[PDB]
């Protein structure tokens, strides 16, 4: 549902 | 007095700050070019993007922050992105002729340059005092890391599922704080420091909360959210 966020978050 | 661990606290928050913010702004050419209606929607656009990324940077690296869960560290972010952006700006806004000054003539951004972003006065007005309120602080740069780890790190967010555990890492930092400024931080620029740093950061949610309801209204229009990015879109909101 937020890719771009959870990717840039790991 | 300040214990091993807070030392050590506000050592990685001003390493990982100065990983994040780069005061040559070198970066801010490869955004969308400035244009000085809404000119300078692209620029800006491109802009808060790169600030999120940033934000979301200098999150990953505070004491706790990793120990929440996806979801939780995902609603953090989203609601205080914004928040922080502002408040991170406040190294580079100059009470000279109130504006913000990003090293060159074409990265120095005024009220002008906001408005043609979208937004009205009933946004920038109080951003502007605000900017004056926090610079006129004088915040050691530790207080200034603190300040925005405890404003990312809020209990109250709405969607905050383990509110408990973010109010640990919080308190963690916020005591942290007010020891640094007895300790740290000399009379008189420290009276009521901590409740004048705390007061920031309701005026941050008023804030907050004006920006949402003016960028609700320029991205419900599609001409205007075909400037952003896939990354504001996800993270401010996509109509
Ligand atoms: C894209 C969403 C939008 O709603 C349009 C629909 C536009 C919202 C623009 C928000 C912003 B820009 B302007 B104010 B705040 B940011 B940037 B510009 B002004 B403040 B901050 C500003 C000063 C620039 O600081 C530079 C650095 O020291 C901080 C970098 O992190």
């Amino acid at each position: 549902n937020h890719p771009m966020l959870m990717n840039l978050l790991k | 007095k300040l214990s091993e661990e807070q030392q050590h606290i506000i050592a990685i928050l001003l390493d990982a700050h100065h990983k994040t913010y780069d005061p040559t702004y070198a970066d801010f050419r490869d955004f969308r070019p400035p244009v000085r209606p809404l000119s300078m929607l692209p620029h800006l656009a491109d802009l808060v993007s790169y600030s999120i990324q940033k934000v979301i940077g200098f999150a990953k690296m505070i004491p706790g922050f990793r120990d929440l869960t996806s979801d939780d560290q995902i609603v953090l972010l989203k609601s205080s992105a914004i928040e922080v952006i502002m408040l991170r700006s406040n190294q580079s806004f100059t009470m000279d002729d109130m504006s913000w000054d990003c090293g060159s003539q074409d990265y120095k951004y005024d009220v002008t340059d906001v408005s043609k972003a979208g937004h009205t006065l009933e946004l920038i007005e109080p951003l502007i005092k605000f900017q004056v309120g926090l610079k006129k602080l004088n915040l050691h740069e530790e207080e200034h890391v603190l300040l925005m780890a405890i404003c990312i790190v809020s209990p109250d967010r709405p969607g905050v599922q383990d509110a408990k555990l973010v109010e640990a890492i919080q308190d963690r930092l916020s005591n942290t704080l007010q020891t640094y400024i007895r300790c740290r931080h000399p009379p008189p620029g420290s009276h009521q420091l901590y409740a004048k740093m705390i007061q920031k950061l309701a005026d941050l949610r008023s804030l907050n909360e004006e920006h949402s309801k003016q960028y609700r209204s320029l991205s419900f229009q599609p001409e205007n959210s075909m400037k952003l990015t896939p990354l504001v879109l996800e993270v401010f909101g996509n109509e």
